DNA sequence: AAAAAAAGAGTTGACACCCGGGCGAATCCCTGCTATAATGGGAGCTGTCACGGATGC
DNA sequence: GCATCCGTGAGTCGAGGGTAATAAGCAGGGATTCGCCCGGGTGTCAACTCTTTTTTT
């Protein structure tokens, strides 16, 4: 828990390995139909915009 | 933190003659209600 | 004062049989008032025509005279639907009742 | 002491927002609740304490588990463990000191040091 | 030394701006934590961060 | 990931002030019910 | 998970079974809802066992 | 080829002490008693419909 | 058989952060609560005796 707090450079390699096939669920605020919730495969990218 | 006060808009304290446009009635007709709404006091009505 | 085995026994006995807690310390001697209270708390275990007897229903009840006197009786007349009589109903209650408020 | 009485506590249903929603009951934290990350750390420590208690002799391990309630719900004092053990009162402290010195080595207490920090 | 960061000091996310400690009452501890504390010899503080 | 929970409900607090949690709205539960997903919605409402 | 009870010196009528849309107490023994409110408010006197 | 001791155990007195239980003392909570004459109450809508039902003659 | 009157509804995620007013008095007696101190059970140490694994002869 202390290694990830200081943000060591070695933790980035473990994050890319764990996020390989784990799908995440994305949905908009006004979920009108069932298509509003669709899973994707996350990929690491810079910035703060999904 | 400074806080400003916005102006309020409400009905004027005067007499009015408003009649419904044939609504809330069994048959087509007008009521021609009159109000004596004051500034600070009990309201008055003379609906037909 | 002392707190021997006999001191607690006599104190408990005098607290159980009944006696003023203030005089409990004086009777024991030496112990003060605060000590006995702390001990008991720490140790636990802490003219008309009718008298006042022949007054039936539907009769006058306006007193005449003094109750602590020799002759004290009531009127005792036809005074139904009211405690007092008609001759005293206008002198007892507020005459000319004129009161009103909002509701 | 007369001041600071905290009279008339605020109702929990008072609307914090200007509108009717967003009451004060939502902007409150529960202090008695324990986070799952804290409980997970306790299991790791409970398991690592059993692995570290494997190189010591059986007598010292038994006396340490008797004085310190590691696997026992009720704690035992020095005299209580001495009445059940051969050493009445004195050598129990010596055995405890020897067991503590055996655990003070960095090779044997390397993984256990991260818990205190 | 007073416990406040100096003016013009660069600070990062999750930094101690003002060091404040409050007196914490005595609370029971798990036996394993007590054993670890006795092994390391450190004394548990009576104040909370 | 893990933050302070509510007082009486024992649920994660809301709002970005102190580690808020994205509210799983009522309409969002209907989306999972539309799909055949039954274990994702079962654990997302009880164990989380 | 521990509850407590409060003792009442006098009986009280449930508000749900009284002021609800269908008068549950009024449906019994053919009693109008206007008459039950008078007895509960201690306004009138009801007679029984004639 | 032989043969005794620093540790390892085992105790035996010798303090150091640390909350517990009383002895006090100092101080909180309850309860009642005050004697000229006091004699019916203050907001609140009222700028949404529409439905769906519950009383009445 | 109709006319008049009283309950339910109003999307959904996000921001924003704490609040606020009246105000009698004193005498009796108990229950409560904070300071000191003796104290007996818990720790922390000088300091006297069996065993034995060699290390020396
Ligand atoms: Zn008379």
């Amino acid at each position: 828990k202390r290694m990830v707090e200081r943000e060591q450079p070695q933790v980035w390699d473990i994050l890319e390995e764990v996020i390989r096939e784990h799908p995440v669920l994305l949905n908009r605020a006004p979920t009108l139909h069932r298509l509003g919730i669709q899973a994707f495969e996350p990929k690491l990218i810079e910035g703060k915009a999904i | 933190t400074e806080r400003v006060i916005v102006s309020q808009m409400h009905r004027s304290p005067g007499v009015f003659f408003d009649h419904d446009k044939g609504k809330t009635h069994a048959s087509g007709k007008l009521l021609f209600a009159a109000r004596v709404i004051p500034y600070r006091g009990s309201w008055l009505d003379f609906e037909f | 004062m002392s707190w021997t085995d006999e001191r607690v026994s006599t104190l408990k006995k005098l607290w159980l049989d009944g006696l003023s807690a203030s005089q409990i310390a004086k009777q024991l001697g030496g112990v003060t008032r605060n000590a006995v209270i702390g001990k008991v708390h720490r140790l636990g275990l802490s003219p008309g025509s009718a008298t006042v007897l022949t007054l039936g229903a539907h009769m006058c009840k306006w007193p005449i005279g003094d109750p602590s006197s020799e002759g004290f009786t009531f009127c005792g007349r036809r005074s139904s639907e009211g405690p007092y009589c008609v001759e005293h109903a206008r002198v007892a209650y507020q005459p000319q009742q004129t009161k009103k408020k909002s509701g | 002491k007369v001041l600071k009485i905290a009279k008339e506590p605020i109702s929990l249903e008072t609307p914090i927002g200007d509108e009717e929603d967003s009451h004060l009951g939502d902007f409150i934290e529960d202090k008695n609740a324990i986070l799952p990350i804290d409980a997970a750390i306790q299991s790791n420590l409970r398991e690592t304490t059993t692995r570290v208690l494997a190189s010591l002799t059986p007598r010292e391990e038994r006396v340490l588990r008797m004085r310190f309630g590691i696997g026992m719900n009720t704690d035992h004092t020095l005299e209580e463990v001495g009445q059940q053990f051969s050493v009445t009162r004195e050598r129990i402290r010596q055995i405890e000191a020897k067991a503590l010195r055996k655990l003070k080595h960095p090779s044997r207490s390397r993984k256990l040091r991260s818990f205190l920090d | 030394e007073a416990g406040i960061v100096a003016i013009g000091a660069e600070v990062q996310p999750g930094d101690i701006l003002v060091g404040k400690v409050t007196p914490k009452g005595e609370s029971p501890m798990t036996p394993e934590e007590k054993l670890l504390r006795a092994i390391f010899g450190e004394k548990a503080s009576d104040v909370r961060d | 990931s893990i933050g302070p929970y509510s007082l009486v409900t024992q649920q994660p607090l809301g709002g970005k002030a102190q580690f808020g949690g994205q509210r799983f709205g009522e309409m969002e539960v209907w989306a999972l019910e539309a799909y055949g997903a039954a274990y994702t919605l079962q654990e997302m409402l009880t164990v989380k | 998970e521990r509850m407590g009870h409060i003792e009442l010196a006098s009986p009280v009528a449930h508000i749900w079974f009284l002021k609800s849309l269908p008068s549950r107490i009024a449906m019994m023994l053919d009693m109008p809802l206007k008459d039950i409110e008078r007895v509960l408010y201690f306004e009138y006197y009801i007679v029984t066992e004639p």
